């Protein structure tokens, strides 16, 4: 009944395609 | 627009400071990472209002409920990761390839302050296992 | 052990840059870092230092990662640990205040300057008309504003400035025209022997008096602004400017390649002669058809002929195929300019010439041809 806490495994790890970077999102 | 980037702060502090080992930046920051989603519960406030103290699981810093999710024990390079009660993941502390700067991009003011510059992070690449 | 706490709302304000060991020293030296971009929401971030330019790029991932930092607990953090097994006592506590699912990768780039209401200059004085018949309305008086609004640092910016031919009329920045800036330096030249002044130790007052002194000044378009583009594009200063003569004489002897050897061949000593004809008189140089080297080749090993290297094969084995079929023999660095852009798995030069070609001895000096 109290707090559950825990880290759902990922299988592995995905690193997506890089992307192109504007002003506004940096702010 | 331009704006340059402020290490101002950082430089000092980095002289008022002395060690890293790892342990901890000098400065007092670390890089945790995970293979995988960190679930903590959606309402922090409605928890902490139930927390006893043998929990422990809930605190208030500095205006913020702060909940306490694990711990992290050291003994290489080796390192262990507690997860609240049932989990314990096994991993390492790992040497970046290329260091990160931690930057705060203050938007009210579209400046930039260097915060501090991550040298080694712990990351936690395999399945968690159960307790003990 | 350390106690792992997380608050209940990150701030995506922090992020994560990677800091390549040129960045890092120098973020630690003791504001020489600056990032810049056209716009709000369109054109790429790029970051400067006074001499460099990096692009940044984001890329997403798919772990955890928690950003965290020491404090000072209010009160003790108290709870019951009911396991042993490999975990001490708590001896301090962090916090993470940022959670992150992406990084911000900092990769090395070629500062441009950006050109877009800045005029040619060609140029009849009256240039009133180019300023008003142009893109914008707006005007880019200084060299300032043009590096401000520029994806480069400061130090490329000048460079490139320098080496397009930047200039100024009127208050208004403006590029010389390939012809006009090659008749500015003759003209420039032709008055600076003709005063005797010191081609090692030029500066922008003399040699402009040098040109117009004996000009009524509202036919001459050689401003002191000209002279100081001419010495900047054919000089090197440092505070006077050192004439840059061999460049000076490729810049002559291409043209003369071009206008005497297009089409057709001729004997190289004869060739030499009108390439030596375009020069102001008693210009001191002395001429070698090594300076052309890019420029030309050799039909027989007595004569010469212009070559454009954008009119040759794109596939290297084609283009290897061409120029043995111009010229039997090469001389080894007469052809490495020809090919070198196709040499994109950035193999050893020569090594890349040896794929496509073969090595052969010949008297002393050694010479390459087809395989």
């Amino acid at each position: 009944q109290t707090v559950k806490i825990w880290v759902k495994y990922n299988e592995g790890f995905s690193n997506a395609v890089r992307k192109n970077v504007t002003w506004n999102n940096l702010w | 627009p331009s704006v340059d980037i402020d290490a101002s702060q950082w430089q000092k502090l980095t002289q008022s400071r002395e060690k890293q080992t790892t342990v901890i930046t000098p400065l007092g920051m670390m890089m945790l990472e995970i293979q995988g989603e960190l679930e903590l519960p959606k309402d922090f406030a409605s928890l902490a209002r139930r927390d006893s103290p043998n929990e422990g699981r809930f605190s208030e810093q500095d205006g913020e409920t702060l909940i306490r999710f694990g711990s992290l024990q050291i003994d290489g390079e080796r390192a262990t990761l507690f997860v609240g009660k049932k989990q314990r993941l096994l991993g390492k502390v790992t040497k970046l390839d290329v260091p990160m700067g931690i930057m705060h991009f203050n938007s009210k003011d579209n400046k930039v302050e260097l915060v501090d510059v991550m040298k080694y992070k712990v990351i936690f690449k395999d399945r968690p296992l159960p307790i003990m | 052990s350390i106690n792992l706490h997380s608050a209940p709302e990150y701030d995506p304000s922090y992020k994560l840059i990677q800091l390549t060991p040129e960045l890092l020293d120098i973020i630690q030296d003791p504001h020489q870092l600056r990032f810049k971009s056209l716009d709000k929401d369109k054109s790429e971030v790029v970051l400067c230092s006074h001499d460099k330019t990096w692009v940044l790029k984001q890329r997403k991932h798919s772990n955890t990662v928690l950003l965290m930092r020491e404090f000072v607990p209010e009160q003790p953090i108290t709870f019951d640990e009911t396991l042993l097994f490999g975990l001490s006592k708590p001896y301090m506590d962090v916090v993470g205040f940022a959670k992150t699912e992406s990084e911000f990768e900092t990769r090395e780039t070629h500062g441009e300057l950006n050109l877009n209401s800045v005029p040619i200059y060609n140029g009849e004085l009256d240039f009133s008309d180019k300023i008003m018949k142009r893109s914008s309305t707006k005007v880019i008086g200084t060299l300032e504003e043009l590096l401000e609004n520029s994806p480069c640092s400061a130090l490329e910016g000048i460079s490139k400035w320098h080496k397009i031919g930047g200039s100024v009329k009127d208050g208004v920045l403006c590029i010389l025209s390939q012809d006009f800036l090659f008749k500015a330096l003759h003209v420039l030249l032709m008055s600076a022997m003709a005063e005797s002044l010191d081609l090692q130790h030029l500066n922008v007052e003399d040699t402009h008096h040098a040109v117009g002194k004996d000009i009524e000044d509202e036919f001459n378009p050689y401003t002191r602004e000209i002279i100081e583009t001419v010495l900047n594009k054919f000089a090197v200063q440092e505070n006077t400017w050192r004439l840059r003569i061999p460049f000076i004489a490729q810049w002559y002897g291409i043209q003369a390649l071009r206008k005497y050897v297009s089409g057709i061949s001729m004997p190289i000593d004869e060739f030499l002669i009108k390439w030596k004809s375009l020069f102001p008189p008693f210009f001191p140089c002395d001429i070698d058809i090594d300076m052309l080297r890019g420029y030309h080749f050799k039909p027989t090993d007595k004569t010469v002929q212009y070559i454009a290297k954008s009119t040759l094969p794109m596939d290297p084995k084609e283009r290897f195929k061409v120029l043995f079929r111009l010229q039997s023999q090469w001389d080894l660095e007469d052809i490495k300019p020809l090919i070198e852009e196709l040499n994109s798995r950035g193999m050893k030069i020569d090594s890349f010439i040896m794929k496509y070609a073969r090595r052969k001895r010949l008297g002393k000096k050694t010479v390459v041809t087809s395989r």
